[PDB]
Parts: C-alpha cells; structure tokens; sequence
C-alpha cells in the first residue's frame, strides 16, 4: 500500500 | 529476505500539455500494480495476480492518492526549474522512490525514500530515518523545507508501519510467487578467438529471484579481472537469465571452473567445459 | 542533467531451435532519459506486432524496458533489434548472435 502523503521540494 | 518498493516518474513536455507521471509497485523484482497517466481513464491497476482480491475501496485509495503524488509532484517540476534556472523549453523528469526491506524477520530491517532530479540524486531520507542528505544547495532548500513540516517523522511513521504490514501481506498472499526459488538451468559455451584463445561462457536460465552469482575461477583462484559479466535479464517469462565469459588460452580452457551460487540450489555448482 | 545512452541484449526466451516456436527479446537497459524507439527486425524489416514491457527504472535512476515477439527460429534468417534515443547520432542496431 502506498503512503497517503506526499511532499513539497 | 524481501523488500518492497514504489516508484514514480514525472516527465514534462513542453507545449504538449502536463507532465506525464507513471508509478509502480514491486515486491522483490515482480511488479504488481501501475498507474500512468498517458491511460485513457488513469488509475492505479493490477500487474501480479495475489492483489487482485483486494476491493475496489483499495484501488480506489490507491488511484485518488497517486493522482495527489502526480499533481504535487508537477508542481515541483515548476519548483525544481526555479531552483536550477532552466527555462520552459526543455523536458526534465523527476524520480522517486520508497520501500522497505525485511532480513529475518517482521519488522523493518532498512526504510527508504529518494528523489533524482534529471538522472542524479537530488535528496534522500537517512537510514536513521530522521535525516536527510541533500545532494547540493537546492536540495537543501528542499530538505529544510521537510525539516520545518516534520515529513522525517511522517516518513518514519509509514515505513516501519503501513509499509512493513502490507509487504507482509503480499508475501503471504502471493507466496507460491515470490517465496519460490527456481534454480538456474547452467552450462559452458566454448568459441575460439583469435590468436590461439577462445572465450568460456558459463550461463545460467531460467531462476528466481534474480540475486544470483557467477564466478570464474583459474586453478582453483576466483578471477576478478578479465571477466566479462552480463546484466541479468528478464527472459520473459517471470524468470532470469546471467552469463559470464573469460578470455582463455587455447589448450588451457580445463584450468577454468564456473561457479554458481543461487537460493534455489541445494549447493553452490562447480562446471567446466 | 546527466544523459546515459542504452544498453541492449538480443536474446531468445528459451534455447533456440529451428523450427520451433520461441520468443525473441530485446532488453535496454541503463538509459536515461526515458523517451527511446526499438524496433526489431527479420532480415533487415521491421516485424510486426512486438509488444513490450512496462516501462520502469533501477536503483541507479537508468530505465529500462522488454521488447519481445512471438517467434519461430530458422536457419537462414537473421534478427536485430533497432534503437534509437536522444544519446544516439543515428540508431544503433545489435543483431541475435545465437551460439553466442
Ligand atoms: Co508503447
């Protein structure tokens, strides 16, 4: 399962 | 020992529209779920059969949280453009990767997570899990930005988690796939070459998973230089294929042993032509 | 940016044999950026119908790719795989050497 987050560079 | 990974790709394309963006999953080297936004209706899909009973509330999770990676990670195509000074004019791709190995056994042996930025590293989240490596000073805008949102902490959360439970689960629900071990089928090819020498190639087919070592050895001694090793390659069909060649003088191709360790052999095979 | 030009195996899926039905592979591999062209060819043509793998990538960023084909073997006819890519002047073409 993927996470349910993802982030800015 | 096991690992699970996803992977995703941006790519932009200048005047053409937005980025496209694929993203994968892999148990071990067999992949088992795709998304790519060049689809007509894009949305996370099956590729090994062992996910296919999970419900439509998985793969809708999945499909609604990849779209999410895909727009985010558009934007730090813009981003990343900003922080390098390149223009609208070029196609650029950003990379990621997550996953988690396990050894023996149960709980998280090493947690990742990676970006790259044009084919070179850009930031990567520490094997502590609370650090982060910048590969040059936008990177490290970057990583202070992950550092200010606590993201580590996030990170952390879901790989010694989420990531381990679900790999797990993989691994017993698939485990007539990715818990065999399929020995290698091997054998020595010879071919004179010119000026009284002739090329020993020792093959191995047909095995799973792909780890696998091929060694040349003279009298009894590993030869480290001088052989010629292919990368391992998918022969098609869920299983690999390796081969290595040493260069040997004509009457002497009897002093030259193959070596081939592999989890499925009982014990490590010894082969001369 | 860093550009890596492909790596590339002409190959059958099982051992070959005149005759009887196979599978005809082309892996390229190690290569970055990710738009690339393959093509493989029987006696110098372009054949139809190859399909490929997904497209995915290594630990080291490079892509990578299957190319493969339905096949039959026979004495007289020569294969190759076609590939073109941004780190390439002009396509380079490998062809099936089968007692390698
Ligand atoms: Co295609």
């Amino acid at each position: 399962k993927l996470p349910a987050q993802f982030y800015i560079l | 020992s096991h690992s699970m990974r996803y992977f995703s790709a941006a790519v932009s394309r200048p005047g053409r529209g937005e980025p496209r963006f694929i993203a994968m999953g892999y148990v071990d080297d067999t992949q088992f779920v795709r998304f790519d936004s060049d689809s007509a209706s894009p949305r996370m899909e099956p590729r090994a059969p062992w996910v296919e009973q999970e419900g439509p509330e998985y793969w809708e999770e999945e499909t609604r949280n990849t779209k999410a990676h895909a727009q985010t990670d558009r934007m730090n195509l813009q981003t990343l453009r900003g922080y390098y000074n390149q223009s609208e004019a070029s196609s650029h791709t950003l990379q990621w990767m997550i996953g988690c190995d396990l050894g023996s056994d149960g709980r998280l042996i090493r947690g990742y997570e990676r970006y790259a930025y044009d084919g070179k590293d850009y930031l990567a989240l520490n094997e502590d899990l609370r650090s982060w490596t910048a590969a040059d000073t936008a990177a490290q805008i970057s990583k202070r930005k992950c550092e200010a949102a606590n993201v580590a902490e996030q990170r952390r959360a879901y790989l010694e988690g989420t990531c381990v439970e679900w790999l797990h689960r993989y691994l017993e629900n698939g485990k007539e796939m990715l818990q065999r071990a399929d020995p290698p089928k091997t054998h020595v090819t010879h071919h004179p070459v010119f000026d009284y020498e002739a090329t020993l190639r020792c093959w191995a087919l047909g095995f799973y998973p792909a780890e696998i070592i091929l060694t040349w050895q003279r009298d009894g001694e590993d030869q480290t230089q001088d052989v010629e090793l292919v990368e391992t390659r998918p022969a098609g069909d869920g299983t690999f294929q390796k081969w290595a060649a040493v260069v040997v003088p004509s009457g002497e191709e009897q002093r030259y042993t193959c070596h081939v360790q592999h989890e499925g052999l009982p014990e490590p095979l010894m082969l001369r032509w | 940016m860093i550009q890596r030009t492909p790596k590339i195996q002409v190959y059958s899926r099982h051992p070959a044999e005149n005759g009887k039905s196979n599978f005809l592979n082309c892996y390229v591999s190690g290569f970055h950026p990710s738009d690339i062209e393959v093509d493989l060819l029987k006696n110098g043509e372009r054949i139809e119908k190859v399909e490929h793998s997904d497209l995915s990538f290594s630990k080291d960023w490079s892509f990578y790719l299957l190319y493969y084909t339905e096949f039959t073997p026979t004495e007289k006819d020569e294969y190759a795989c076609r590939v073109n890519h941004v780190t390439l002047s002009q396509p380079k073409i490998v062809k099936w050497d089968r007692d390698m």
